[PDB]
């Protein structure tokens, strides 16, 4: 999914989403793309789609 | 010659990579309408059908951007004119509060296609698009080094930012 997130998103939920997106760019032999979309992820979400926040 | 042809082509093959891991990533696009993947993965394309059929509609202007590096087309007010379009883009997903955010994120996009074609100079004006990119990222908050970063991040060197920028 590291290309389409969402699906995971939808059925695991943001927070799953979040912490296996964290895992996968701290996880080793892992090519630089997938780390860093990861970590794209983790950071900032999906752009102008899924953000990436605290509510009231 | 022959390796006229092929790195030609290895070029041109890179961009087709490029627009079809966009197309992943647009919403704008639905998955039954694969066929523009099979196109892409399928054969090697002309870039005026690279540049109208797909990066026009789909608005990668950074695609469009690096596609007519390949061409060499020097034309700057075209050139020019489809900077603007990326940077009004860039500016309509922006909410504010991730001036830092959208800082890194700018910075990011930036650097990447200023990379693949800050080697020349028609794209790539830096003495143009350094005012450019300043005058953008005024509306926004501010740290000191900010623009001049990404254009050595870009591959810029110290020494032709200096005279370009003293001037």
């Amino acid at each position: 999914l590291l290309v389409e997130i969402e699906r995971f998103f939808k059925l695991h939920q943001e927070d799953q989403a979040c912490a296996t997106c964290l895992i996968l760019a701290c996880s080793t032999c892992d090519r630089e793309v997938s780390a860093w979309a990861t970590r794209a992820f983790f950071r900032y979400g999906g752009e102008a789609q899924m953000r990436f926040t605290t509510l009231p | 010659e022959f390796l006229h042809e092929l790195e030609e082509k290895m070029e041109v093959a890179r961009i087709q990579l490029q627009i079809q891991e966009t197309l992943q990533r647009q919403y704008s696009h639905h998955s039954s309408v694969q066929d523009a993947v099979s196109q892409l993965d399928s054969e090697l394309m002309d870039i005026t059908k690279l540049y109208g059929e797909f990066a026009d509609p789909f608005k990668l202007a950074e695609c469009k951007l690096a596609i007519i590096h390949c061409a060499g087309y020097s034309d700057p007010i075209l050139v020019q004119t489809l900077w603007q379009d990326i940077i009004e883009k860039e500016l309509s997903d922006s909410v504010t509060l991730s001036s830092s955010d959208r800082m890194h994120a700018l910075s990011l996009k930036i650097v990447l296609l200023g990379k693949i074609y800050a080697g020349t100079p028609r794209f790539f004006p830096l003495d143009f698009i350094v005012q450019f990119l300043e005058q953008q990222v005024c509306t926004l908050n501010w740290d000191v080094g900010f623009v001049i970063q990404t254009m050595n991040e870009i591959g810029v060197p110290l020494p032709r930012l200096l005279e370009v920028y003293d001037q």
